[PDB]
Formats: structure tokens, C-alpha cells, sequence
């Protein structure tokens, strides 16, 4: 019904190996060559990656800033309003970023701010300027 | 199988169905009601049972009838018909059995039988029993032909046929009850020793054997599923097919290696893209940190844009550090995924050169069984006879197989040292010209009604001919002769005066160094209570070794054995014999095989008798006059002793039917 398990035999394979007196030797050598060709390619990338790794040696340890946790507040101080306005100018819609920048205002509080002060801080006009960047 | 069904099975007959042969003789019955057919079958099976139960004595019609219960004994004609039918076709009353009815004093018809090997002897006994005058012409100074034993004192070793391949359905089972052959089973345990003389661990042995079987199964797939049976208008050989299969497995090993290393490169590449991102990201982070410091060093108080700058840069820096930690997480995953692949390469080769040598031992073994190199066997038909194999264990004749022909020859008229040179067959009769082997000038002429030719296929192939047929045989026959294969294989008998090997080890192998020499003394048998070792020469080695002197052959044997049992151990042999079946002018090989370009049908063609043309123009179609038997003439059991025996039984029945006429076909 079918070839014994693990034995591989297609119509296509057979015809190629039997087409002429040394078709097999040709097929096998052409594969030895493809095989050697791909291990050169491995050695090369292994060497490429060894160099790249040694460039990242030390990682980003000297660049970490021990980050503070601090709780929320639903009150807007003048300081915070101005921070937000500038944050919107830099980051646009990105509520998460704006929240992070202000530090003490959740995402929702920020989203609300957008509506409540839309008029007073010409928020639409500011946003169109973020869009030109 | 048991009872009356056991009898059918033991006679190679279907118990519940009538054969083609039976149809021809009992057309009235096979074309009639099912019930009648069942009556016939029972009578047939029962008659066979009575004979098989006691084959040391002639089973007569009267004896048969007396042991059938009603209503089966209520048709005496039918019983008599069945009896004569079985008797004529050799299914009962064959071999050597004490007869009840003495032989007809006046004989009818004259037959010359060429050759006194088992086919010839079996046919002669039958013809004599049927009342014909029979003479056998044998070239050798002995009977039995390719069944040749060797004797010295109590030491006994077969140079020809040696194995009884299972008793279930084998006619030799009947012969073994008639003649006192001492049959002995063959332990299938067979350790192997590599060329260096060290034993093969039974880890490898099993693995390689399994692969060998898998490869055979593979060639069968190539043959039946892909119809790979013709290559460049030439028939494909088993050898060729195996080479293709092996090459494809080697190809697959390389295909897997490639895909494995390609998965490594592909991953290696993802890594380098990620590392590049990381390096660039580290630069950005390093730069932002510097800016964030410059910003944080503007001491307060500070206007809101300055404050915004510090807070803003801080956020951007943390965000980027989060990106870097994610990429570092991915780096550890890819790095480990590589240590995994680097540690798990796919297998290195299809076969280690050691593996290939052991594999070649198995091929040599197959070359020995078929008495020919694998490159000569038909891929499509080499195993055409496998479905007819007998059941039970293989056995050897402890007291020498020659006991069979020697016994079968008792009471027959055999002319030894008489080599047939020419066979003339005409409308009116035949004449056979033969010479005395011991002085060729002495000539003999034998006239007969019919000639039964059991000359070996090897002899029939001889060019120029050893035996001339006048008129020449027709092309349909000669072409069959040219197409079929006739192999070769040899034995080396080593007699010592003391044992030095393991006496419970029945047989063991020597693994050759190269493929070319795989059949050279690859197997050794330790078969008797006596201290004798038999070495086998198979495949391409068989033919070549025949050109080498005994001393050089024996030297090689001793060299091998010294390597296995120790140089100190193995003493010099007391006596040695080397067979050379190819050079033997009366055999010219060992036995037939289905060569590429041939088929089983050729075996049938070898069997078909020849009928000469009319002597007088316008005269009626003659009788057939030239008949053939032999190992090479029986499609289902070729190349064996039982095959030869059956061929003789067949021709005896056909000849007797032709010249004495059937009683039993009304
Ligand atoms: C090495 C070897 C091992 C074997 N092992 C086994 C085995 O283990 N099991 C098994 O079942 N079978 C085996 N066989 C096969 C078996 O021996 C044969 O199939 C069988 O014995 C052949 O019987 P035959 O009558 O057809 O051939 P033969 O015995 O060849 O009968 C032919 C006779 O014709 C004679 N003859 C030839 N030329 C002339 C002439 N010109 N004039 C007169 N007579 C002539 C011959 O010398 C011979 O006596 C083996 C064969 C060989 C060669
Ligand atoms: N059936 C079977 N039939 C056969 C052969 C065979 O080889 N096995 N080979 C040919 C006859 N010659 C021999 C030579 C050697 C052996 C022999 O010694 N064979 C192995 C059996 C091989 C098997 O497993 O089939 C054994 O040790 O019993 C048997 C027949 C033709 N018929
Ligand atoms: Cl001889």
C-alpha cells in the first residue's frame, strides 16, 4: 500500500536518480555543495552576532532611573494643566504618555480633561499642530 | 491442518475446491450439482488420508473402498476413478513402498530417461509402476545428480542439496517416512564476525537486519506501486532497485541535514535583526539619558517648560528602557532556541561503512539463497514462488541426502557412465545416441517410443551444445532456455580430527571487507555430530573462486577461522573438498533463478513436450515424443529437490496418459 515507515520514495525522486548512469552522484554532490555553502553562511552570522553582542556589553545599567510610584489626584493644579497642554502638544492623542508625564493623573482623568478644557485651551488647534509632526 | 483437510494441505490441494487438473478429468462432476462435487472432494481427501497415514505400502482401490463409510462407498466407479486419477498423477503410490499387486509381467511401451537425478528417478519409478519399460541414461558414475553426498568413515557432508525447506505440504515428508533420513532442525542463531575477527554486537545485527528487510520491502513498493520495472528498454534487476533505494535514503539524510542547518540560519538571522535594533536602541537611550541629565541639572526654581522637559524626557527614557527589556527577553529565547538546534543535529550518514559491510553480509546471504548475484534477478518476479512455501522448520539430512536417490534407484535399469550426445525424435519413435564416458569411441543406440529429458538447464544452455536435438528444438523452447537464469554457489568442506568451535552454534558468518567480496566464505556450517565445517561461496565470488586452487581457498578459510578462534587454536584439516558446480560439465551451474527479462511462464514453457512433424507429407498430427522434467520445469517449486521430484511425477503421469491412455475420464 505504502513504503515502509521512514523510507522515502517519490515518483519524482526515482526518475531523477535513474535518468542516467551517474545522475545519483550528481544529485548527491550538488547537495554536498549546498550543504557546505550553508555552513559558511552560519559561521559568518555567528561571527557577526558575536561582535554585535560585545557592543551591547554592559547593557543599559548606567542608564536606569529609579522610578517613583505616586498616587492619583482628581484635582488639577495650574502646574498640572500646563504640563498636560504641553504633553498634548508633544504626544497628541497618547493618553498613556500624557498620564505618565503628569505622574498623578490616571488615563480617564486625562481623557476627561480633553473634553472639559477643549474650549479653554484650544485643544483642537494644539492637536492639529502635533499632526504636522 | 488436521483430518481429511490435513491430507489436502499435505498434498498441496485446496480441500473445499476442485483443481483445474481435476476439472479436466472430472468434467461431468465439476459442471454438475454442488453436492456431487462435495462427494468427490471427500473421496479424494479421504483416499489421500489413507495413503499419507501409511506411505510404506501400496494403497489399492479395494483397500480404499473398504475404508469409506456410507454413502461414499455407494459409488464404486467414482471411487475407482478418483483412485486411478490420484495414482496416475503421483498424489498416492509414489516413492518407495512395498507393493501388494505384483508388476505386470509383460510391459507396455518403451521410454528412455535422460539423467538420473531426482526428477529422472522419480519419473522412472512411476513409469515402471504403470507397466512401462524404462531405461535411464546417466553420464556420471553415480545417481542423484545435484544431490551429492561426500563420505569418509562416518564423516558425511552434502556438496549439493542439503536443506529440506519445511515439511508442511512437502512431498519429501512422505519420502522421509519411506526412507530412513535422519532430519535435524537448524537453530537460526547466527553470530557474525567482522573481517578483523571480532564479533558483531547484537545491537547492530538487529538494526541492520531490520533495514535489510525494510529495503527489500521498499523494492517491492518500487515494483508494484511505481511500476519501476523497465529502464532504457531493459528489465530492472533487484540489484539496481536496491542501489536506487539506498541512494534515495542517502539523499534523504542530506535533505534533512540541509533543512536543519537552514532552520539555524533562519533563526540566526532573526537574532541579528533583533541585535541591531538593540544596539541602536542602546545608543538612543544613552543619548536621552545625557539629555535628561542636562535637563535635571537646571536647578529649581524653574518655569513650567523646563519642568516639562525633565518630566517629558524621563517618560520617554522609561518607555525606551521598557522596549529594551522586551527585546532582551526575546534575545534569551532565541539564544536558547539555538543551543537546542546546535545540540540536536539530524543523523550524520545513512550507513556507516561498518553498517554497509554488515548489510552486504545479508545481501550475500540472499545471493546464496538464489545462487546468483542480485544484479541478475528480475525485480518483478524474483520471488514469484514465495506464496508456495512450506510450513515447519528447515531441516538437514544428518546421514546425507544421497540416501534418497540411492533408495529410489533400487530395481531400476540405470546405465551409468553413458553420456547422451544426440536425441532424435520422429513421428515413428525416437533414438538416442550415447557414448561411454570412460572411452568415447564406444557408442550406444537406444530406440524408444518417448524420451524424457531431465538435463539441467545449465546443460541445455551449453554453447556449443553438449547434446544435440534432431530436429532442433523450436524457438519458443530455445528462447525460454536462453531467458531463464542458471545460477551457481559452492561449498568448501573442512574435516578436522577434533572440534575447536562452539558445538551448540549451528552456523556463523564472516563479514567481508568490501562489497565485491561479500560472498567469499561468508558463512560456515557446523552440522553433524561429526567435526566438520562447511564454508559457503556465494554471488560473484562463486564463479571466481572456481578458478582458484583448493590450497589457496582452504588457506583463506583457515585465515578467517584463525582470526575468529585464535591462531593457536584451529588445527590443520585432515581432509578438504571444494565444489565447482559451474565447471561440472554435467550440471554447469547449481540451479535456476528468475532472471531479469524472464518470468515464471518460462518455467511452463520448459515443461511443454515437443511433438515432431509428420514423416509422410499429409499424414496426421503425431503424438508428442519428447518430454521435459527437472527443477527448471516447475513454476511453483523451482530450484529444489521437491520441485525435481514433483516434475518427474508430472511427466510420468503425462507420458502414461499419452501412451497407455486414461481410464478415468468419462
Ligand atoms: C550447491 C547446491 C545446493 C543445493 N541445495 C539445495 C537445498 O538445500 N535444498 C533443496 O531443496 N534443493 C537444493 N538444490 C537443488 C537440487 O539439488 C536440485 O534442484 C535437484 O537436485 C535437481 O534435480 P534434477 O533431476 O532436476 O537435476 P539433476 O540432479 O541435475 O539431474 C540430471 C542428471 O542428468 C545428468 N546428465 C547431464 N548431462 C547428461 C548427459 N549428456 N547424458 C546423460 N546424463 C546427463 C546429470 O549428471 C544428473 O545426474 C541445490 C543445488 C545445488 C547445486
Ligand atoms: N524456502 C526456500 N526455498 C528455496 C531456497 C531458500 O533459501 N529457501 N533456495 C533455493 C534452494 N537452495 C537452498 C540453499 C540453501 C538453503 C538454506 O540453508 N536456507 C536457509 C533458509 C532461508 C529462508 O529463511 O527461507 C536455512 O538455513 O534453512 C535452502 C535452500 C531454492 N528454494
Ligand atoms: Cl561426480
Amino acid at each position: 500500500r505504502k513504503p515502509p515507515k521512514g523510507m522515502f520514495l517519490s515518483q519524482e525522486d526515482v526518475e531523477a536518480v535513474s535518468a542516467n548512469a551517474t545522475a545519483a552522484t550528481t544529485v548527491l554532490r550538488q547537495l554536498d555543495m549546498e550543504l557546505v555553502s550553508v555552513k559558511r553562511q552560519i559561521q559568518n552570522i555567528k561571527q557577526t552576532n558575536s561582535a554585535l553582542k560585545e557592543k551591547l556589553d554592559g547593557g543599559i545599567e548606567p542608564y536606569r532611573l529609579p522610578e517613583v510610584i505616586q498616587k492619583c489626584n482628581a484635582r488639577w493644579t495650574t502646574e498640572e494643566q500646563l504640563l498636560a497642554v504641553q504633553a498634548i502638544r508633544k504626544y497628541g492623542r497618547d493618553f498613556q504618555a500624557i498620564s505618565d508625564v503628569i505622574g498623578n493623573k490616571s488615563v480617564v482623568q486625562v481623557k476627561n480633561f480633553f473634553v472639559n478644557y477643549r474650549r479653554r485651551f484650544n485643544i483642537d488647534e494644539v492637536l492639529q499642530e502635533w499632526e504636522a509632526e | 491442518p488436521s483430518g481429511v483437510e490435513g491430507a489436502a494441505f499435505q498434498s498441496r490441494l485446496p480441500h473445499d475446491r476442485m483443481t483445474s487438473q481435476e476439472a479436466a478429468c472430472f468434467p461431468d462432476i465439476i459442471s454438475g450439482p454442488q453436492q456431487t462435487q462435495k462427494v468427490f472432494l471427500f473421496i479424494r481427501n479421504r483416499t489421500l488420508q489413507l495413503w499419507l497415514d501409511n506411505p510404506k505400502i501400496q494403497l489399492t482401490f479395494e483397500a480404499t473402498l473398504q475404508q469409506l463409510e456410507a454413502p461414499y462407498n455407494s459409488d464404486t466407479v467414482l471411487v475407482h476413478r478418483v483412485h486411478s486419477y490420484l495414482e496416475r498423477h503421483g498424489l498416492i503410490n509414489f516413492g518407495i513402498y512395498k507393493r501388494i499387486k505384483p508388476l505386470p509381467t509383460k510391459k507396455t511401451g518403451k521410454v528412455i530417461i535422460i539423467g538420473s537425478g531426482v526428477s529422472g528417478l522419480a519419473a522412472a519409478r512411476q513409469l515402471q509402476s504403470f507397466g512401462m519399460d524404462v531405461t535411464l541414461l546417466e553420464a556420471r558414475d553415480r545417481v542423484g545428480g545435484r544431490v551429492a553426498t561426500f563420505r569418509k568413515g562416518n564423516y558425511v557432508a552434502d556438496l549439493g542439496a542439503m536443506v529440506v525447506t519445511g515439511l508442511g505440504g512437502n512431498p519429501m515428508a512422505v519420502v522421509s517416512k519411506q526412507v530412513n533420513m535422519e532430519l535435524a532442525k537448524i537453530k537460526q542463531k547466527c553470530p557474525l564476525y567482522e573481517a578483523n575477527g571480532q564479533a558483531v554486537p547484537k545491537e547492530k545485527d538487529e538494526m541492520v537486519e531490520q533495514e535489510f528487510n525494510r529495503l527489500l520491502e521498499a523494492t517491492s513498493y518500487l515494483s508494484h506501486q511505481l511500476d519501476f520495472n523497465v529502464l532504457n528498454n531493459k528489465p530492472v534487476s533487484l540489484g539496481q532497485a536496491l542501489e536506487v533505494v539506498i541512494q534515495l535514503q542517502e539523499k534523504h539524510v542530506k535533505d534533512e541535514q540541509i533543512e536543519h542547518w537552514k532552520k539555524i540560519v533562519k533563526t540566526q538571522e532573526e537574532l541579528k535583526e533583533l541585535l541591531n535594533k538593540m544596539v541602536n536602541l542602546k545608543e538612543k537611550i544613552k543619548e536621552l539619558h545625557q539629555q535628561y541629565k542636562e535637563a535635571s541639572e537646571v536647578k529649581p526654581p524653574r518655569d513650567i517648560t523646563a519642568e516639562f522637559l525633565v518630566k517629558s524626557k524621563h517618560r520617554d527614557l522609561t518607555a525606551l528602557c521598557k522596549e529594551y527589556d522586551e527585546l532582551a527577553e526575546t534575545q534569551g529565547k532565541l539564544e536558547e532556541k539555538l543551543q537546542e538546534l546546535e545540540a540536536n543535529p539530524p543523523s550524520d550518514v545513512y550507513l556507516s561503512s561498518r553498517d554497509r559491510q554488515i548489510l552486504d553480509w545479508h545481501f550475500a546471504n540472499l545471493e546464496f539463497a538464489n545462487a546468483t548475484p542480485l544484479s541478475t534477478l528480475s525485480l518483478k518476479h524474483w520471488d514469484q514462488d514465495d506464496d508456495f512455501e512450506f510450513t515447519g522448520s528447515h531441516l538437514t539430512v544428518r546421514n546425507g541426502y544421497s540416501c534418497v536417490p540411492v533408495a529410489l534407484a533400487e530395481g531400476l535399469d540405470i546405465k551409468l557412465n553413458t553420456a547422451v550426445r544426440q536425441v532424435r525424435y520422429t513421428a515413428s519413435g525416437c533414438e538416442v545416441i550415447a557414448v561411454n564416458t570412460r572411452s568415447t569411441s564406444q557408442t550406444f543406440i537406444y530406440k524408444c517410443d518417448a524420451v524424457l529429458c531431465t538435463l539441467p538447464l545449465g546443460v541445455l544452455k551449453q554453447q556449443p551444445p553438449a547434446v544435440q536435438f534432431v530436429p532442433p528444438l523450436p524457438e519458443w523452447k530455445t528462447s525460454a532456455v536462453q531467458r531463464m537464469g542458471f545460477g551457481n554457489l559452492n561449498k568448501v568442506v573442512l574435516c578436522f580430527d577434533r572440534v575447536f568451535w562452539d558445538p551448540s552454534v549451528n552456523l556463523f558468518g564472516h563479514v567481508g571487507s568490501t562489497t565485491a567480496s561479500r560472498g567469499e566464505l561468508f558463512l560456515f556450517w557446523n552440522l553433524y555430530k561429526a567435526p566438520i565445517l562447511l564454508a559457503l561461496v556465494a554471488g560473484e565470488a562463486a564463479g571466481i573462486m572456481e578458478n582458484i586452487s583448493d590450497d589457496v581457498i582452504v588457506g583463506r578459510c583457515l585465515a578467517i577461522l584463525k582470526g575468529i578462534f585464535g591462531s593457536s587454536a584451529v588445527p590443520q584439516p585432515k581432509e578438504t573438498v571444494v565444489s565447482r558446480w559451474r565447471a561440472d560439465p554435467w550440471a554447469r551451474g547449481s540451479y535456476s533463478y528468475v532472471a531479469a527479462g524472464s518470468s515464471g511462464n518460462d518455467y511452463d514453457l520448459m515443461a511443454q513436450p515437443i511433438t515432431p512433424g509428420p514423416s509422410i507429407p499429409g499424414a496426421p498430427q503425431p503424438i508428442p515424443r519428447l518430454f521435459f522434467a527437472g527443477e527448471h520445469t516447475i513454476r511453483n517449486y523451482p530450484a529444489t529437490v521437491h520441485g525435481a521430484l514433483l516434475s518427474g511425477l508430472r511427466e510420468a503421469g503425462r507420458i502414461a496418459d499419452q501412451f497407455l491412455g486414461a481410464m478415468y475420464t468419462l
